[PDB]
RNA sequence: AACGUGUCGCGAUGGAUGACUUGGCUUCCUAUUUCGUUGAAGAACGCAGCAAAGUGCGAUAAGUGGUAUCAAUUGCAGAAUCAUU
RNA sequence: ACCGAUAGCGAACAAGUAGCGUGAGCGAAAGUUUGAAAAGUACUUUGGAAAGAGAGUGACAUAGAACCUGAAAUCGUGAC
């Protein structure tokens, strides 16, 4: 009880957290250089969920077809208004 | 204005009715206040509207 | 939806010198036996159980 | 605790009260009550000498199978015992209520007791084990006692 | 005798704790947790015994991570710190 | 029993899956419908804002 | 209209509670008249320090400045006023805002910013 | 008997740790509702069994 | 003399009672729907000044970090620490 | 327009705990000082000790931590 020690191990905290904050970060960076792989661990790449995880990116999912790209062109339907 | 309003209504009328009311709020005594009821008072005079404004 | 309701307790039956009901199964508890189910019992059931419609 | 009864004469009566004490109740109340219990003289003499020269304490209310005794004379009767346990109870509770005569400034040299009052207190549970694994309670029954000392005079 | 003795006799210790969920019905010689089923790589529960289905329903724990996932996704990801 | 007259042996709620201490079970009650009307309600004009430019 | 309780049982409930954070905010001070008066605030929670006015309790109208503030018993301890313990050793009361009026209040910057919030709010 | 697995080193352990007198020093503040060290286990009455 | 009987006042005895009542218990809503082998749940044991438990937490162990706010915390500790960063 | 601590969830409580059972599983009991607060009875004094008696506190301790009330059964007492 000479209690102020516990203050110094949870400032030993502090730099132990920045610390590999730093290190943490100093990695991913060094990771990219190609859309993918590798570049980062996945524990440098940070869990969401199963489905979050797995999902349609968005590229594939719009990026639909001509049949009906020509379609859309042909067909759009933004506002009319109705009444007299 | 609510006084200017209901001056007129207590001078027309609204004095004693309405002193029954809000004075005759009680704390509901009985176990209803313990499914919320805290208070129960009377009733008094009625304004109708043709809506308000 | 099943309050009281719930010990895997059986009725005891005859010749032990007592009104026939279901009982507490389990030991220790010293629920141990105690009656079960119903209205009557601690906790239990009331009569008649408090229909939704 | 309110104990007992209202007791009269705030100049020359004392007032103890111990509790739950460690014999048997109702065997207590016969020790208390030679000292008390009864009609005057009789309960006051003997608790001096008893408790100042003597064994035996009366009995005659306890039931049982419950011996018999010449001491019993003492009564006129036929139950009394010489429950040790108890007698060295007694003897204290006179005592405080003594060291308090002083306090309160009264004759020790012959006091008098009036207005005990003695009662049964919460009782001690335990348990036994009986033939194909049956259980009982072997209990116990402790004590109340709360008590009173005059002397007035002329 | 026929029961007491023979009381005397139970140092069989049958079934013992488990790993996964612990307590006990371990059987040794063929194997099982009763209870989580240790071995088996799911665990077991049946209907009848909801309670028990209750009693192992999670939460029960402590979700460790997964209780977070609550305030995560509610938290809604936007990423990253404020600076 | 009392003596009245009245419209032969009737009443029926004292029938089959009406979950008593048992369980059971094929519920459906109406009692949503004032939330429910309000489910309809509420959407529907709520709808109406967003669609807005149209008919 | 909204015609009813803000249900007792929840809030009942929810006042017992009110985390430190939120014990603070909750205590809200009457302002002394002239303290009202001087920076035209309607009432002001409290913190240490200061100085305060007790109206009511059996205890009416005792006054004096802010020791301590304990705010789980949701107490101030105030200076000089105390209760002996049998020994001979006083030992604080502690109380309730309501009942006090503050008297005179501790600024510091956050003060006068807080401070600065209340007083507007009543006095803009 | 006589050897006995460091689990089993670890559960005797932990429960002693528990089974005495609650810390007294935290009995004493403000609003301790606190009855007695409850969970304690002892052996001539509670044997901890396998 | 006895045991009973009785009253009442009072006392014991007991934990009733009412009154409360963050408890239960029901209905109804919102949602930027809802895990985990990227190791979930559940499990284990651990971690405090002084902690049994609970509770929190996980050897970064009754915790750090950010951010928000803006002086407490109090069983006893502790710190002058409010122009304060 | 629910229940009111034997109710009400099992569970108002360190409860699905404790406990119990080989195990499967079974699975409880258990509420409130303060017209305001410990002010939680210093001190005296007897008392081995508890303790007592005083005292001392506090509106109130027929409020002294069994704290609201304190029902009945049962018993001492007083009193007859």
């Amino acid at each position: 009880r000479l209690g102020r020690i516990r203050t110094i191990r949870k400032g030993i905290a502090r730099i132990m957290t920045v610390l590999n904050k730093n290190e943490r970060e100093n990695l991913r960076k060094f990771y990219s250089d190609k859309k993918l792989r590798s570049a980062k661990p996945k524990t440098l790449r940070a869990k969401l969920t199963h489905r979050r995880r797995l999902a349609l990116k968005a590229n594939e999912k719009n990026r639909k077809t001509r049949r009906q790209l020509r379609m859309a062109h042909k067909f759009p339907r933004r506002i009319y208004a109705v009444k007299v | 204005k609510t006084k200017e309003a209901m001056t007129f209504l207590k001078t027309v009328g609204a004095i004693d009715d309405v002193n029954r009311v809000n004075d005759s709020r009680q704390i509901r005594a009985g176990r209803g206040k313990m499914r919320n009821r805290r208070y129960v008072a009377r009733r008094g005079p009625m304004l109708v509207m043709p809506d308000n404004k | 939806r099943l309050s009281g309701m719930k010990h895997s307790a059986e009725s005891w039956g005859t010749g032990r010198a007592v009104a026939r009901i279901p009982r507490i199964h389990g030991g220790g508890t010293s629920m141990s036996g105690a009656g079960a189910f119903g209205n009557m019992c601690r906790g239990g059931r009331m009569f008649a159980p408090t229909k939704i419609f | 605790v309110h104990y007992s009864r209202k007791p009269q004469v705030s100049s020359k009566t004392a007032k103890a009260k111990i509790a739950d004490l460690r014999c048997h109740y109702k065997n207590t109340f016969e020790t208390a009550n030679v000292i008390n219990g009864m009609k005057l003289r009789k309960a006051q003499q003997l608790y001096r000498q008893v408790l100042a020269k003597t064994r035996c304490i009366p009995f005659k209310r306890y039931n049982g199978k419950i011996g018999n005794t010449a001491q019993a004379k003492e009564w006129g009767q036929t139950k009394g015992r010489w429950p040790r346990k108890s007698v060295v109870a007694m003897l204290s509770l006179l005592k405080n209520a003594e060291a308090n005569a002083i306090e309160k400034g009264l004759d020790p040299g012959k006091m008098v007791i009036k207005h005990v009052q003695v009662d049964q207190a919460p009782r001690v549970r335990r348990r036994t084990f009986r033939a194909h694994g049956r259980i009982t309670p072997y209990m116990r029954s402790p004590c109340h006692v709360q008590l009173f000392m005059t002397q007035p005079q002329e | 005798t026929k029961g007491t003795t023979s009381m005397g006799q139970r140092h069989g210790r049958t079934h013992i704790l488990c790993r996964r969920c612990g307590r006990n019905a371990y059987h040794v010689q063929w194997e099982r947790c009763a209870a989580c089923a240790y071995p088996r790589a799911q665990r077991r529960r049946y209907n009848w015994s909801v309670k028990a289905i209750k009693r192992r329903r999670t939460g029960t724990g402590r979700c460790r991570y997964l209780k977070v996932v609550h305030r995560r996704i509610r938290n809604h990801f936007k990423t990253d710190i404020k600076a | 029993m009392p003596k009245g007259n009245n419209a032969i042996p009737h009443v029926h709620q004292r029938k089959h899956w009406n979950p008593c201490s048992s369980q059971k079970g094929n519920v459906k009650v109406f009692f949503n419908q004032p939330a429910q009307k309000q489910r309809r309600r509420r959407l529907r004009l709520l709808k109406a804002k967003k669609i807005f430019p149209r008919p | 209209v909204g015609i009813k309780c803000r249900n007792r049982r929840k809030a009942r409930r929810a006042h017992f509670q009110a985390p430190s954070h939120v014990r603070r905010i909750l205590m809200s001070a009457p302002l002394s008249k002239e303290l009202r008066a001087k920076y035209n605030v309607r009432s002001m929670p409290v913190r240490k320090d200061d100085e305060v006015r007790v109206k009511r309790g059996k205890f009416k109208g005792r006054e004096g400045r802010v020791t301590a503030c304990y705010r789980l018993k949701w107490v101030i301890h105030i200076d000089k006023v105390s209760c002996e313990k049998a020994n001979g050793t006083t030992v604080p009361v502690g109380v309730h805002t309501s009942n006090v009026e503050i008297t005179k209040l501790k600024l510091n910057t956050r003060r006068k910013a807080i401070l600065e919030r209340k007083d507007r709010s009543t006095k803009t | 008997g006589r050897f006995k697995p460091l689990a089993i080193k670890k559960k005797y352990a932990k429960k002693l740790k528990q089974n005495r007198p609650v810390p007294y020093w935290i009995r004493l503040r403000t609003g301790n509702r606190i009855k007695w060290n409850e969970k304690r286990r002892h052996w001539r009455r509670t044997k901890l069994h396998y």
